[PDB]
């Protein structure tokens, strides 16, 4: 079912696509994994525990 | 962690690749043929070493 | 050794453009495309919103009568309004509206160098007939990001308590990409294209920004103990009345070096200094083991 | 006041001076080890990985 | 709006053909940037001549004996490889290995041509064992505004034109006064002795302002 949600998005069945470096420009051998991820910012703040 | 997978991924070999069999007057060359993306990092090669 | 050149630049929209580059020799695209879209992404002038005063607030964290949007979220919709401006730096622009209903980027009054790139752009939304909303939008221009926070060292008396410093997001570029295909001109072996395709937001055209890009870029291969302190302190840290600071600084008397040197018969000779004037300066350089008709011989230094 | 000359004497007196790090559950020695000091602008403190 | 210049500027080099020079202040992410695009046209693209091609006196082919050498003959090409040549107006040009004898083949047993010149003669080409063994060659060099592999050449010897030999930028936090946090570029470069790395930046880097010249 995600696999066939990706092809409704047009984007790989592998998850994976080809990622360039921001500074050589290069591209980066292997496909890597990018997607969405939900993150949560827990309050351990650095400021707090400083 | 990283760092030997990065030996690792360096450090190896696959049956078929770009510059397979080839040879070089040394390491100095080996990355520049490399870098250039002429050469694949991981290939059968000869090359002469001190 | 061919030196490439620009082509057709293709306007899709206001937001963004592809910009061409024909003469590309081997493996060239990449190295001038890449370089081109760090210093698009990085570096750029830009015109975003910086202060923000409002009609009855003093902090960021209330809430108006009679629009539905907190003040924070006003100042956040606000960060987001593209403007661009021609001769002037810094200007700045005022807000009114009233009645029921929205509140666009339209709805300021147009000045010399405004030009508005959204005019839907929604500020604040208005929820009441009779509820009314002033504001005073300062927008200077500069590079990269600048935060609020960053923004007070300076300080010096931004006492205006109803103005409401807001982060800087300068910076017409949004997303940045270039492909190189091989591009055959006429009679030649083999030369590669640059297709740069960025994204703005209007308020800056595709060849302008691409120029500077690689004027920036070339512009970087240019290359390849006595006395008292007291006495250098502005008079303002006297901390005296208004009227003297003001005589004082009227008589070219900016610091405590320049008082100290000035007698009681002088000063009392200036158009604008009675004996309650001087008696205070007497007390408050007495207060600071100071005092009139000092000398210090040697005035300035450096 | 945090005047502008102190951030240059600091890297004056951080030079050549070392630090100690130590983690919470201290078992052999290596447990804590010295450093060298090296400003940053952060509040978290860099930790080489090899250690 | 005025723009950040770097100011201390170090080149510490080793011996002659090695150098690391070193830039102290450049604005936040342009180390990068700069290293990067003058890393890539340094290796891929410089101007140099090296050796294409050598003709084999005794065999017709790069897998074969010589008598007189136990190098065999692509072993021989790639310290043919290994040889600096700068030549001047005349853009290719052919040099010959007339020498016989019970020892070793050097850079300075080549013959000495007008435009030809080769900056190290203690440079090996290859042994000459007992007796007499034969030898003598042809060698012709060329032009690339790169690095063109004996491959490549589909229509043999690896072609080494870039004077390069390795290529390497290192990005580092620069401190300036109450300017937080800048880059700081060190280059280090490696070459064949030709032209001296300093120069070979400038050179370098020169090619990319020429490619800039239409916009700015």
């Amino acid at each position: 079912e995600i696999k066939e949600l990706l092809k409704l998005g047009d984007l790989p069945t592998s998850g994976q696509i080809r990622l360039y470096d921001g500074r050589t420009g290069e591209q980066f051998e292997r496909p890597v994994t990018v997607g969405y991820m939900y993150m949560l910012k827990l309050n351990h703040l650095v400021d707090d525990k400083m | 962690q990283d760092v030997v997978l990065g030996l690792y991924y360096m450090t190896r070999d696959c049956v078929n690749a770009k510059g397979e069999g080839m040879v070089l007057t040394g390491p100095k060359e080996a990355e520049r043929l490399y870098r250039s993306g002429l050469a694949s990092l991981h290939a059968r090669v000869k090359v002469r070493i001190t | 050794f061919l030196k490439p050149r620009l082509v057709d630049i293709e306007q899709v929209s206001s937001t963004h453009a592809k910009v061409t580059l024909e003469p590309l020799e081997r493996g060239f695209g990449h190295t001038l495309g890449n370089a081109l879209r760090r210093i698009l992404l990085s570096s750029m002038p830009g015109c975003a919103v910086t202060e923000v005063e409002i009609d009855g607030v003093l902090h960021e964290y209330s809430t108006k009568e009679g629009v539905q949007e907190d003040i924070l979220e006003i100042l956040l919709n606000l960060k987001g309004l593209a403007v661009r401006v021609q001769g002037k730096d810094e200007v700045i622009l005022t807000l009114n509206k009233s009645g029921i209903g929205p509140v666009t980027a339209a709805d300021i009054t147009h000045d010399g160098d405004v030009e508005i790139v959204k005019p839907q752009h929604v500020i604040c939304h208005l929820t009441d007939e009779n509820a009314s909303i002033s504001m005073r939008i300062k927008v200077q221009r500069g590079r990269g990001y600048v935060p609020a926070s960053t923004r007070i060292h300076s300080e010096e008396d931004e006492r205006p308590i109803g103005r409401l410093l807001v982060d800087a997001c300068y910076s017409p570029v949004e997303r940045i990409a270039y492909n190189v295909e091989a591009a055959r001109v006429e009679q030649r072996t083999d030369l590669d294209k640059l297709v740069i395709e960025m994204e703005t937001n209007g308020t800056i055209d595709p060849e302008e920004a691409i120029r500077r890009a690689a004027t920036i870029l070339a512009e970087q291969l240019e290359a390849f103990p006595e006395f008292d302190p007291i006495l250098l302190r502005p008079v303002d840290d006297l901390e005296l009345t208004v009227r003297s600071a003001n005589c004082l600084k009227a008589e070219a008397i900016h610091y405590i070096g320049d008082l100290v040197q000035r007698t009681e018969v002088e000063l009392l000779k200036t158009p604008n200094l009675g004996k309650k004037s001087l008696t205070e300066i007497k007390d408050v350089l007495a207060s600071r083991g100071l005092s009139l008709g000092m000398r210090l011989e040697n005035w300035p230094p450096a | 006041r945090e005047e502008a000359v102190v951030w240059d004497i600091l890297d004056e007196v951080i030079r050549e001076h070392p630090v100690l790090l130590n983690r919470a559950p201290t078992l052999h020695r290596l447990g804590i080890q010295a450093f060298e000091p090296v400003l940053i602008e952060g509040k978290a403190i860099q930790l080489h990985p090899l250690v």
